[PDB]
């Protein structure tokens, strides 16, 4: 995901420029090109931390017929009506002393504590208690659910459920009525390219390609994700993973721009500044090298690498697009110079190495 | 020349180690990287990493990460590979190679180890081939997106090492005959071998060099 170096694997020419047209990178914004126009907004998420089974209580309503005749009891069924049923449900609830009862009466029983879950994608309810396992949902139309015994029916003691959202403040990337993406609330860039639309507790919002969910207005026709899809949870790993990643690169710029900074004061174009000018994440961005006193850059493509040994296969090696690239006099672009013996030494790669030190060939091997 | 010295086998038990020796001579052994890949009885080959001498570097294939260590010994100029935890699935024959001076292609191979215990996907086509001597065939190669011109073709004959027959989909190899050919476009590549003859009868595998990590094609049987 985070890359330990990025080599180009797209390179223009090499033309002069002077000192002050030299800029630190943009490592915010992903391979989402001409999408540079941020904006703060508002954006919604799923709440931070594991979602258990959002429960719903409702109550079943079973409607009786009871004659009574001169201590023999008839016992009959009918099937109720839901907003009678409401109404038996607040007198059992509100404690009504009116709901405990040749002559017939009918009453209507409402078994209170029947729980159910709800589906947070569709507000479907699922319960033994449906024909199936599953009601469509309450929507207004229907205001109560059927059950297996079709002469008595479910309906929800509804006052919540689908609590399961935040709100989060971020930065909506755009160039003109297109919105490519967005920095969330951690920090990190987002990107709304391949997403699908996906309707979660009723609320529209858009899957993203990393399986992370958001509910923002997007300027665009998108389609919808299959009936199969899946969103991920707002684990706090995740918000983990983003404030290390954004710690870094929020680190190295800075970085970046005291070893600019401390370029314009001095007009001193080292091999060791030119290094923190290189950009730290796959994209278009700028390489930059130094030319018989000459300072100039050239258009690039940065791609992520996984490995040292991929781009270092032999001895003076540098693989960028394919072929090891050439050098003159000792040095390549971003400050990749020869090393003593002719071997290839990046700044980022000996600082790795140096880490690992302790290892191998102690060596503490004496004389005689 | 150059030289890949290994030792002929092992055998091990299950949930032991053992550490396979590969003696580089011929060339000088900081100047390249060391790649190992293993190869299942009537398999393809599976690249498991590198190791950079000079360095200590080492890259690994997710499949192989705590299963194979890479390690070095400078003065002899011997490249060391330890498995430890070895299951039934690990009996295998494991060669050492060296890649080219850009690292693309494989240039050398070892005898081999087998040791007994008791991204890319290149789809080739077809599994086996079975025509007489003296025709002339063409199989294909597909990749799993574009790959421009980044693939090599490898024979092996039984029991021996993989030999390099094409590079880069088209250009010879010198000392390798006349008959074998490719046509690279995009995706999709074809060797073609004109007059079939009787050396000619083995394995040959496909392999992309464009993107990390390496791999290879299922394998094409005459």
């Amino acid at each position: 995901k985070f890359p330990i170096y990025t080599i180009p694997d797209e390179l223009g020419p090499w033309s002069p420029i002077d000192i002050h047209h030299l800029s630190c990178p943009n490592n915010l914004v992903v391979e989402d090109e001409g999408c540079t126009n941020l904006s703060e907004f508002s954006y919604m998420e799923l709440k931070v931390g594991y979602i258990s089974a959002i429960k719903v209580n409702g109550f079943t309503c079973t409607g009786v017929v009871t004659e009574a005749e001169t201590t023999t009891f008839k016992r009959k069924h009918f099937r109720p009506t839901p907003d009678a049923c409401r109404a038996a449900y607040n007198w059992k609830m509100a404690g009504d002393p009116r709901y405990e009862e040749r002559t017939t009466k009918e009453s209507l029983i409402i078994i209170s504590p029947s729980v159910t879950d709800l589906d947070p994608y569709d507000k479907s309810l699922h319960s033994r208690v449906f024909p199936g396992g599953k009601c469509s949902g309450i929507t207004v139309s229907s205001t109560y659910c059927s059950t297996n015994h079709d002469y008595t029916i479910w309906m929800p003691e509804n006052p919540t459920p689908c609590d399961i959202f935040t709100n989060s403040r971020g930065k909506r990337a755009s160039n003109g009525n297109k919105t490519c993406g967005f920095v969330d609330e951690r920090g990190l860039y987002k990107s709304l390219k391949g997403a699908c639309r996906l309707k979660l507790c009723g609320v529209l919002g858009l899957r993203l390609m990393d399986g992370t969910w958001v509910a923002m207005q997007t300027s665009d026709e998108t389609k919808w994700c299959p009936p199969d899809q899946l969103v991920n949870l707002h684990d706090f790993r995740s918000d983990e993973i983003e404030h290390l990643v954004v710690e870094e690169l929020v680190k190295k710029r800075e970085e970046c721009l005291d070893a600019l900074e401390s370029i314009m004061t001095t007009k001193s174009v080292s091999f060791r500044r030119l290094s923190h000018l290189r950009k730290l994440v796959p994209g278009f961005g700028k390489a930059y090298t130094i030319f018989n006193k000459t300072l100039m850059e050239a258009d690039a493509h940065y791609k992520s690498v996984r490995t040292w040994n991929e781009i270092i296969p032999s001895k003076g090696c540098l693989k960028v697009g394919g072929r090891c690239h050439p050098h003159v006099n000792g040095v390549f672009f971003n400050g990749i110079i020869l090393g003593p013996d002719d071997h290839v030494l990046i700044p980022e790669m000996q600082s790795s190495l140096l880490q690992q030190h302790m290892e191998l060939l102690k060596s503490s091997v004496i004389p005689l | 020349e150059v030289q890949l010295q290994q030792f002929g086998a092992e055998l091990v038990k299950p949930g032991a180690s053992v550490k396979i020796s590969c003696k580089a001579s011929g060339y000088t052994f900081t100047d390249y990287n060391m790649d190992w890949v293993k190869q299942s009885h009537g398999k393809s080959l599976q690249w498991i990493g590198d190791i950079s001498p000079y360095y200590g570097s080492t890259g690994y294939s997710q499949k192989f990460k705590g299963k194979a260590t890479l390690t070095v010994d400078r003065s002899s100029s011997t490249a060391y590979m330890e498995l430890r935890s070895l299951t039934s699935e690990d009996t295998a024959v494991y060669y050492c190679a060296r890649r080219n001076y850009d690292g693309s292609w494989f240039a050398y191979w070892g005898q081999g180890t087998l040791v007994t215990v008791s991204e890319l996907v290149m789809t080739q086509s077809p599994a086996i081939l079975s025509v007489s001597p003296g025709e002339r065939v063409s199989f294909s190669c597909r990749a799993s997106q574009i790959i421009g011109t980044s693939i090599h073709w490898y024979q092996q004959r039984t029991n021996g090492s993989p030999r390099l027959l094409i590079k880069y989909a088209s250009e010879s190899i010198s000392g390798i005959p006349s008959r074998f050919s490719g046509s690279g476009s995009g995706t999709d590549f074809t060797l073609t071998i004109n007059s079939v003859e009787s050396d000619d009868i083995a394995d040959y595998y496909c392999q992309q060099s464009n993107s990390w990590p390496v791999t290879f094609g299922a394998g094409t049987k005459l």
